[PDB]
């Protein structure tokens, strides 16, 4: 039996779960590479080595966070946990090609562990450059592990979005159109276009790199006629659309918790928030070469992705404004949920708004491979990613497990990690606007203050994540039942109870036309 | 004895929200004029200060002097 | 939300060793290696 | 140019795609491929919701193009009112068999 | 009933409050952390070359 | 009882062991690029077609032998394939763009022309056109199979079935003969490099179609499409255009274009 | 759309209908509670008569306290609705929360 | 260089240097000002207990939320492009210096009239002279004359680089097999620290720039000795 | 050939609760343990060959 | 385009199969004539050790290391030239 | 005719960062020029200009490697 | 079937909470540690 | 009374003041004397007492408005334990000093220190703003 629901599943909520506990196990990983990190920069001079096996645990760092904590929490995990659930689906639509997606990541993770296992690692920077990347520079199997990692990786995600867009597509009550369909659902279908339009551009340039360092072609070697250019532009036409489908799920379950901590029906302005959602993920995809401006590009180029750059903050700011307006005239509940969402929309803000000043080009000259940039995407990554997951988390906790969080530990958990992440990254910001590179495992003397008070940031937020995995035992520990659930009506995932049944909507919802 | 008058009793969070949006501008039109002050302005007077009789062989013959460079002694 | 009262109540004693347990869990391998640093790196 | 040796869904058609077959040449729907038309859903004339157990979810758009479904379970015995719109709804059981 | 709070929450605040202001003093003044201020009003510079 | 028409799948061990076969594939070329070793590849290798073998065994189980493809569920593949192919069409977009890349701005090292000093390509007129009619062809004879079907006619179904298949084989003989005549080689620079990985993608997909369609070629010869129903066939014939129009574009780019 | 004179006389005929049921003073209620506004004395004095007619002592004292609610900080709103339904609560013997104690932490 | 518990850019040493600080300080109060009303707008609807829960009509105030950044905007692109097309904009170099990215130092190259080339790598730590700045002094730095234009090209024997200069606000990637270019110009004499900007290896941190500004006739003696 | 989708029909709709990878008898059972012995087998191989390929052979 | 072809009003199999056997396979046959008129062996040109072609930055992982996968001694020299 | 050369000025064939395509096309101006002397007896002194350019341009490397493989017969412009 | 309910619906027991503990603590405390253990390892190779 | 995990999909109880009337009574069953009240209730509520009106509003709700609408103490312990791990991580640090951080490098001796600074005046580091407008070098001293 054990074998059989857990390795062999057919099912959206064990596979969900699956999911969160692989996330958060990868979580872990993450954040002790994140704190070696910090140790490393936390005085000034060599702690462990020089910058290959720094920037072998800088690199591993990026790939675990995004690609085996965000991606299959938010999507894996979430998604399958409540997309069924909220279209009153009795599960997806590709029940078994859903497990697969799920058994691929252990051995995906298996690959960029063994990368950084054998020879000295791929110290290449998570968006794997050549020549650095190539079989001159990196000479062995640790790069072609990880470029293996990353295929299969993609295969997960690609056939996951599959198994989305035909799920969402197909399996809503034959009454409901797809404009009666709750903002996160949106939020997944929207995600995994991007995810099926995007992860085979990089399929593509990743074998590409493979080739180049076994097969002997010269795809980025200029030795061949090849241009290392070409790898940016191909990895990069995947990276804008992945930050953004790091991000949208996100934002589709802060939709939901503000409107449900606001004791609101619904959320201000639907119909404006699925526009918004579907024109930042089509600007998403041509606005790539944000990431070369100083790699030699004509000024004509850098004057289109400038302004392209920019004018995804207009449905961006519909979306902020919206989950203000929500909040307008709600009998607020100060749940912990409600507070990671609140943290949410103004560190979401921030870095937004620090994404708009390295738009400019002519400024990005100078901030480019620096901290500034740093500092821009872990105020939506560490700042909105994990606040949105940890609200959903919390939020969603007792559907999933049946039991309750202390609300008054995980209210401390929240101000602990708030306080520990502003610390860390706030002052990046003047790391680099005063010039500390990039990927550098130490720094001019005169960077020693905020580097300092950065590393001490990060040992407040494993403060928290040790609080963290303490409140989820103190949960199961003391099994406290859930009984009843506010506003359900408007919440459909709480309807069959908590934890819902292994199947649920055998009999579908009525919904009628009229 | 007294009766008490009608107070305004509808459009209450409505009120509140006119009000206060018009406070939030105003204050940012007052912040703009500050920051402008105290850091831009700022700024342009000093860089536009500092050029302005600027010599900058005398300011090479100083540094000549202090031995900082490897082409001129 | 609603909820019955813990089935298996843990105390503050109790939370005091899951607490001290957890963070001992995440402190102690990190903190043997990183006091070991300097025996690894001169070899 | 042309001959025959194809099965035809009549002939082949097995399990729950037989059944569906079957029910939709019959007018039918049990399995809920088709979206319930409203009735004027007063007390008088309910919204009859079939089900094979004692209770079912109902979804209602209270009105047209409404993005927001009011959802809630109905129970056998006397009608019940959406708690957005109040149009009725009353729950007809049984079987698998109609 | 008075809860947790009631009972226990002025301790818990002054105690919290007082033990973190304590440790992160002594952390960051006694055990010889190089914070690298500003040498300016600071420092007397002194000949180099 | 479901009173809905979608597919409650029973627990299935082929997720993971195709999950598994591809740590072995991938571990398996790492071995095999580095450690000088095939073992664990072909084992990967094996336990991935096993694996496929029983996944798509299992969906004529359920479908042509137990019915569980309600036209719900048979409307959801047809979604599942298109997105399939829209993908797979991007994964070709990357070689193109590479292609494109390199030809329009050919650097000093090549001679900074293209095609570069040095490559003397295929003449396009020659055995890539025989390939273009025959891949053409075949589009030509699948849509009679389909239509056969459609009109319940067995033979005829089989045989433009069959005739399609021989053209897609007829394709991958050519095409392996092209590779061992071409003077150069996947080592001959960027041109090498875009020529042989496109058109090589590009060949290993008219392989796995030919293999679609042969496995529809069995079913059919089993009786199992009716005339109505019949969505591996119809897959298969989406995924062989798919693979026809790929070929259009190498032809125009690569072989035409770039000569 | 229509005047505040318009929105307070649709809502007393709401609750002044005679046969009025419990599952409709519950609506009205939690529907009219959802506006940005504290219903009229006339409103309420319609509620708290359905109340009666539906002999629930126990629903008109909780919307006396809604009445409360929905003033926020606008501490001079209750009193001065309270005032005017005076003559209605002695009429029908509601006592206020605050004679039953029910205003108390 | 930049100086302990610094905050913003360093000082401008070059009019493009200038004309950036003048730039981010427009762009950085528009920042401050939607951080501040997002902040101040959240808190004023998290501050009352009053409440209206039913459905809110959203067309009207839309179209504030979408022309008024819309506005914003184009308020930060007009001086931005601006900028970006000035210094694109044809200058007249008087000289033409080279550098290549190596794992893990710069070589310069100034070859307008004789062949002079050299290596600068960065001062061990153990051999710095006392003053001398930790990671950022080299042994041979790049003599250029002050007050003139002067074409730098950009380009790597090995993996990427990338040449940068803060206070000139100069950054350019070094990509093997290609020539990138970019103009300099100092208002001043002195010494303007820059370190490697893309990832290249065991020694990133480690590969950094000096440029040393000079009177022209002071830059030719050092050329002629240099030979 | 004979149309015997009807002898199918009956064989995979025996109601003997057997998993339909399981469903057509002795024959699906040899070749689900060959695959997940090769697969489980296989997998141990790979993470040998992590072992040795973690240390260096000089 | 319409072609130059030309019908409907009625259909489908049988008028595929005309097309079939009527237009794809004759292209083909044709084709195969014009390939199979142009084919058998062209005089291999002067071997030039061209840096950018013949690349080895690493050798292959069969044969001798040396030899692409499908390498014809005919018409593919080595980095030093042509097999003996 | 144009001394005082101080070093290579604006081409407007090459206007953007990427210069890569000019050093080439001095590099081979140059040595076509040099050919088209030499060989009809005249003076290389006239391919003076283009040789000025492509040195202040070009990267010592690039000119070392293609002037070996001109040498080698494996310089792939042509000349 | 198979089990319903709080505490069932998961591939880990949380019937004994100190045997939870235990699993919890190897289960999140192996992710932590594992790339400690693995710069320790790069170091200790050369 | 008892709320049972089973009754999930039952209309259930809630107190939250955006929903005054929720949608059954707080208590169903009743006790002789609870049934004698509900029947009082029928007839003019000036005669039920202010006990009989607690009882019949206590049988219909749980908590009034002020009781279910109280603020509380938890902010203390919130705010009091996150400063209690605050500091907790203080200890982390002054660990990681003592035992896993060396000694810092020989530039940041005072005396390096001050001949690097004279050194970064001599060149004149950021004049105009940053570092050397800050010196006065007329009066050799930092501007007051
Ligand atoms: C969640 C992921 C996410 C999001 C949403 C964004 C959003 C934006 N980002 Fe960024 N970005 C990253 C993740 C993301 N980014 C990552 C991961 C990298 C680098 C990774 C690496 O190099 O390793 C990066 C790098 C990056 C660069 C390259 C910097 C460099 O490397 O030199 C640039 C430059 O244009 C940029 C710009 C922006 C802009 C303009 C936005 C805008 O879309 C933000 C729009 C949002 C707001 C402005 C806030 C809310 C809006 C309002 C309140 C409306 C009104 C306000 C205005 C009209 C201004 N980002
Ligand atoms: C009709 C053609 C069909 C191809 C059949 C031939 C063998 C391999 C089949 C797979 C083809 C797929 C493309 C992979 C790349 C290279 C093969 C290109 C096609 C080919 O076969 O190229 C040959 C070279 O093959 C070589 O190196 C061969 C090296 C063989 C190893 C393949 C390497 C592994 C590829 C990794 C794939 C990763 C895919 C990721 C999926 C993405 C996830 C979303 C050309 O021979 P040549 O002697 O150089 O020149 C001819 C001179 N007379
Ligand atoms: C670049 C930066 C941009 C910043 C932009 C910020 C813009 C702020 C704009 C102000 C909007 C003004 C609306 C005030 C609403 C507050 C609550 C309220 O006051 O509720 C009511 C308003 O709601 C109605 O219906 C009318 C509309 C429906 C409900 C209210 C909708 C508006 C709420 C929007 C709140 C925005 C809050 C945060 C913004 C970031 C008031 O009652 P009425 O007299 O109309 O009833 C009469 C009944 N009728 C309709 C039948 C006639
Ligand atoms: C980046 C995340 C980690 C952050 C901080 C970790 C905080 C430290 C937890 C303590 O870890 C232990 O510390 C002891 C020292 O206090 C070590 O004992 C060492 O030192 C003792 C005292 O010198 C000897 O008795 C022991 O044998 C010797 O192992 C011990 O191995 C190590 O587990
Ligand atoms: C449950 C079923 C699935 C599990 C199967 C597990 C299989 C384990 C067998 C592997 O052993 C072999 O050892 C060979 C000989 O020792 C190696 O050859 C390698 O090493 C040789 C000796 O140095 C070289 O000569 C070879 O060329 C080189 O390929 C090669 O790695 C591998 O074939
Ligand atoms: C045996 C069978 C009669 C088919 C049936 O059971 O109806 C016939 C009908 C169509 C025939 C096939 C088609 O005519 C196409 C092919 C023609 C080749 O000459 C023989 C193999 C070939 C693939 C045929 C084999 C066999 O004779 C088939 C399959
Ligand atoms: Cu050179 Cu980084
Ligand atoms: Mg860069
Ligand atoms: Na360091
Ligand atoms: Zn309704």
């Amino acid at each position: 039996m054990f074998i059989n629901r857990w390795l062999f599943s057919t099912n959206h909520k064990d596979i969900g779960t699956l999911y969160l506990l692989f996330g958060a196990w990868a979580g872990m990983v993450g954040t002790a590479l994140s704190l070696l990190i910090r140790a490393e920069l936390g005085q000034p001079g060599t702690l462990l080595g020089d910058d290959q096996i720094y920037n072998v645990v800088v690199t591993a760092h990026a790939f675990v966070m995004i690609f085996f904590m965000v991606m299959p929490i938010m999507i894996g995990g979430f998604g399958n946990w409540l997309v069924p659930l909220m279209i009153g689906a009795p599960d997806m639509a590709f029940p078994r090609m859903n497990n697969m997606s799920f058994w691929l990541l252990p051995p995906s993770f298996l690959l960029l562990l063994a990368s950084s296992m054998v020879e000295a690692g791929a110290g290449t920077g998570w968006t794997v450059y050549p020549p650095l990347a190539g079989n001159l520079a990196h000479a062995g199997a640790s790069v072609d592990l990880t470029i293996f990692s990353l295929h299969l990786a993609g295969v997960s995600s690609i056939l996951g979005a599959i198994n989305f867009i035909t799920t969402i597509i197909n399996m809503k009550p034959p009454a409901m159109s797809q404009y009666q369909t709750p903002l996160f659902v949106w939020s997944v279908m929207i995600t995994a276009v991007l995810l099926l339009l995007s992860l085979p551009v990089l399929a593509a340039g990743i074998t590409m790199l493979l080739t180049d360092r076994n097969l002997n072609t010269t795809f980025f070697d200029p030795a061949g006629g090849g241009d290392p250019i070409l790898y940016q532009h191909l990895f990069w036409f995947f990276g804008h659309p992945e930050v953004y489908i790091l991000i949208l799920p996100g934002f589709g379950m802060i939709s939901h918790i503000v409107t449900y901590y606001s004791g609101k029906k619904e959320p201000f302005g639907y119909m404006g928030m699925v526009w918004a959602m579907m024109s930042i993920g089509f600007l998403g995809f041509i606005v790539w070469a944000h990431h070369m401006f100083t790699v030699g590009m004509d000024v004509d180029t850098r004057a289109y992705f400038t302004s392209a750059t920019m004018i995804i903050a207009i449905p961006t700011g519909v979306k902020v404004f919206s989950w203000l307006a929500t909040l307008h005239g709600g009998n607020i509940k100060w749940s912990p949920a409600m507070m990671w969402a609140l943290g949410f929309i103004f560190l979401f803000t921030v870095g937004g708004l620090t994404g708009i000043v390295l738009a400019n080009s002519s400024l990005d000259i100078v901030l480019h491979d620096t901290y500034y940039v740093v500092a821009h995407f872990h105020y939506v990554l560490s700042m909105g990613a994990v606040f949105a997951i940890m609200g959903g988390f919390v939020h969603w906790f007792p559907l999933f497990s049946g039991y309750t969080l202390n609300d008054t530990w995980a209210k401390i958990h929240f101000a602990i990690m708030f306080v520990g992440v502003n610390m860390t990254f706030f002052p990046q910001h003047f790391l680099g606007l005063s010039g500390m590179p990039r990927r550098y495992s130490d720094y001019p003397d005169a960077y020693t203050m905020w580097n300092t008070i950065s590393s001490m940031g990060s040992f407040i937020s494993l403060t928290a994540v040790m609080l963290m995995v303490f409140i989820i035992w103190e949960a199961f520990a003391s099994k406290r039942e859930v009984l009843t659930v506010d506003l359900t009506t408007t919440n459909l995932e709480w309807l069959n109870g908590c934890p819902p049944p292994y199947h649920t909507f055998e009999e579908p919802t009525y919904v009628n036309l009229k | 004895s007294t009766a008490l008058a009608k107070p305004q009793m509808r459009g209450l969070l409505a009120r509140r929200l006119r009000f206060h949006i018009v406070g939030a501008f105003m204050v940012s039109l007052g912040f703009a004029t500050f920051y402008k002050f105290a850091v831009a302005e700022k700024r342009k007077k000093a860089y536009a200060d500092f050029y302005r009789n600027y010599d900058s062989m005398k300011d090479f013959e100083e540094m000549r002097k202090a031995g900082i460079f490897q082409s001129a002694k | 939300i609603t909820a019955k009262p813990a089935k298996t109540p843990t105390s503050p004693k109790e939370q005091a060793i899951g607490l001290s347990v957890t963070f001992l869990s995440f402190l102690l391998p990190a903190g043997w290696v990183l006091y070991h640093l300097d025996n690894y790196k001169k070899s | 140019a042309s001959g025959g040796g194809v099965p035809t869904d009549e002939e082949q058609a097995t399990g729950l795609e037989r059944e569906v077959m079957l029910a939709a040449r019959k007018g039918q729907d049990p399995y809920n491929i088709l979206a319930p038309k409203a009735t004027s859903g007063t007390k008088e004339d309910p919204n009859l919701v079939p089900s094979i157990t004692n209770k079912r979810i109902v979804g209602c758009i209270c009105e047209e193009d409404n993005s927001t479904v009011i959802w809630f379970w109905l129970h056998k015995g006397e009608a019940q009112r959406c708690p957005s719109c109040g149009t009725h709804y009353k729950l007809v059981p049984h079987q698998l068999a109609h | 009933a008075p809860d947790f709070h009631d009972k226990y929450g002025n301790a818990v605040l002054a105690s919290g409050a007082t033990f973190c202001v304590a440790v992160w003093v002594y952390m960051a003044t006694q055990i010889g952390i190089e914070w690298n201020p500003s040498p300016v009003g600071r420092v007397t510079p002194k000949e180099w070359r | 009882h479901q009173t809905h028409a979608y597919h409650m799948v029973n627990p299935s061990p082929w997720p993971l062991t195709g999950a598994l076969s591809a740590l072995l594939m991938t571990s398996g070329l790492t071995m095999w690029f580095h450690f000088n070793s095939m073992t664990l590849l072909m084992i990967g290798l094996t336990t991935n077609m096993l694996t496929m073998y029983q996944w798509w065994r299992d969906v004529i189980r359920e479908s042509t032998f137990q019915g569980h493809h309600t036209p719900a569920v048979q409307k959801g593949l047809r979604y599942g394939m298109i997105l399939f192919i829209i993908s797979e069409v991007l994964f070709f977009t990357g070689f193109f763009w590479a292609f494109y890349h390199s030809s329009l701005a050919p650097t000093p090292e090549l001679g900074g022309c293209w095609p570069p000093t040095g490559i003397h390509p295929l003449n396009p007129l020659e055995v890539p056109l025989l390939n273009t009619s025959v891949l053409l062809a075949s589009g030509v004879s699948i849509t009679w199979a389909h239509h056969s079907l459609m009109e319940g006619d067995r033979k005829h179904m089989l045989q433009a079935l069959f005739i399609t298949i021989t053209l897609g084989v007829y394709f991958t003989l050519l095409q392996a003969s092209e590779y061992y005549e071409a003077p150069f080689t996947i080592s001959d620079g960027v041109y090498g490099s875009t020529f042989f990985v496109a058109t090589g993608f590009h060949g290993l997909h008219v392989i796995i179609g030919s293999t679609f369609l042969i496995v529809c070629f069995f079913r059919q010869l089993k009786f199992h499409f009716t005339s109505n129903h019949h969505f591996g066939f119809e897959a298969a014939a989406w995924y062989w255009h798919f693979v026809d129009v790929v070929w259009l574009f190498l032809y125009v780019s690569i072989y035409w274009w770039g000569s | 759309h229509e005047t505040d004179e318009e929105f307070d006389a649709r809502w007393v005929t709401y609750f002044n209908k005679p046969d009025i049921d419990a599952w409709e003073l519950r609506k009205g209620m939690n529907t009219l509670v959802g506006y940005d506004l504290v219903p009229e004395p006339k409103i309420i004095d319609a509620a708290l008569r359905a109340c009666r007619r539906l002999n629930d002592f126990a629903s008109a004292v909780r919307i006396l306290e809604v009445v409360k609610d929905k003033a926020g900080p606008h501490k001079e709103i209750y009193p001065y609705v309270i005032q005017e339904l005076r003559p209605t609560l002695n009429e029908l013997g509601i006592s206020t929360p605050e004679e039953l104690g029910l205003d108390k932490v | 260089m930049a100086y302990p518990m610094q905050l913003g850019f360093q000082d401008a040493t070059s009019p493009i240097m200038e004309e950036l600080l003048h730039f981010h300080d427009h762009t950085l109060m528009i920042v401050f000002l939607i951080s501040s009303l997002v902040l101040y707008i959240i808190s004023l609807m998290l501050t009352t207990k009053l409440t209206h829960t039913s459905t809110m009509d959203a067309q009207e105030v839309e179209t504030i939320w979408t022309i008024l950044p819309a506005i914003i905007l184009i308020l930060i692109a007009l001086p931005s492009l601006r900028i970006l097309y000035m210094m694109d904009e044809i200058n007249n170099p008087s000289l033409t210096v080279k550098t290549m990215g190596h794992q893990w130092y710069w070589s310069y190259e100034y070859t307008d009239y004789e062949d002079l080339s050299f290596d600068s790598y960065m001062i061990p730590t153990s051999e710095l002279k006392p003053g001398e700045l930790r990671l950022l002094e080299v042994d041979n730095r790049v003599v250029l004359p002050m007050e003139m234009t002067i074409r730098m090209l950009v380009s790597s024997e090995d993996v990427l680089h990338s040449w940068a200069v803060p206070s000139l606000g100069l950054k350019t990637d070094a990509i093997p097999g290609r020539l990138n270019q970019t103009t300099l110009m100092s208002s001043r004499p002195g010494l303007y620290y820059g370190q490697c900007s893309e990832i290249c290896g065991s020694n990133h941190s480690f590969m950094p720039i000096v440029l040393e500004l000079v009177p022209l006739k002071y830059f030719e003696k050092w050329s002629a000795s240099m030979l | 050939f004979e149309n015997r989708v009807a002898e199918k029909q009956k064989l995979f709709q025996e109601d003997n609760g057997l998993p339909v990878h399981l469903k057509g008898g002795a024959t699906d059972n040899i070749l689900y343990r060959v695959t997940m012995t090769l697969c489980l087998g296989g997998t141990l191989y790979s993470l040998y060959c992590l072992g040795w390929a973690s240390f260096p052979h000089k | 385009a319409s072609a130059a072809k030309g019908d409907h009003g009625g259909t489908g199999a049988r008028t595929w199969r005309f097309l079939t056997f009527g237009l794809a396979l004759p292209s083909v046959a044709l084709c195969t004539l014009n390939s199979w008129l142009h084919s058998g062996h062209r005089e291999r040109p002067a071997f030039i050790p061209y840096h950018h072609l013949r690349i080895r930055t690493k050798p292959f992982s069969w044969g001798d290391g040396n030899h692409t996968f499908f390498h014809n001694p005919r018409v593919n020299p080595l980095p030093t030239g042509y097999e003996k | 005719k144009i001394k005082n050369y101080q070093t290579a000025p604006f081409d407007s064939r090459f206007p953007n960062q990427n210069q890569t395509r000019n050093c080439w096309q001095n590099y081979l101006d140059f040595h076509r020029c040099e050919k088209a002397m030499t060989a009809k007896g005249g003076d290389v002194s006239v391919c003076e200009w283009y040789r000025r350019v492509y040195k202040s341009l070009c990267p010592i490397s690039w000119v070392s490697t293609w002037d070996d493989r001109r040498a080698e017969g494996t310089f792939p412009g042509k000349i | 079937h198979y089990e319903e309910g709080p505490g069932k619906n998961i591939p880990f027991s949380v019937e004994n909470k100190w045997r939870l503990l235990a699993m919890m603590t190897l289960f999140f405390g192996s992710g932590f540690a594992a790339p400690f253990f693995i710069v320790r390892h790069q170091l200790l190779k050369k | 009374s008892v709320v049972k995990s089973e009754d999930y999909a039952l209309p259930s109880y809630v107190d939250r003041r955006d929903y005054p009337l929720p949608d059954v009574a707080h208590v169903k069953n009743l006790s002789a004397s609870q049934k004698a009240l509900k029947e009082k209730e029928k007839a003019s509520w000036s005669s039920l007492s202010i006990d009989e009106k607690v009882e019949l509003y206590r049988l219909k709700f749980k908590e009034s408005f002020a009781e279910m609408n109280r603020s509380t103490n938890e902010w203390k312990t919130v705010v009091g334990a996150a400063m209690f791990f605050i500091g907790f991580t203080a200890l982390l640090l002054i660990w990681e000093k003592h035992y896993v951080y060396g000694p810092i490098p020989h530039t940041f001796e005072e005396e390096w220190v001050a001949k690097q600074t004279k050194r970064m005046l001599d060149m004149k580091v950021a004049p105009i703003q940053g570092f050397s407008a800050k010196w006065d070098y007329d009066k050799n001293e930092w501007k007051k």
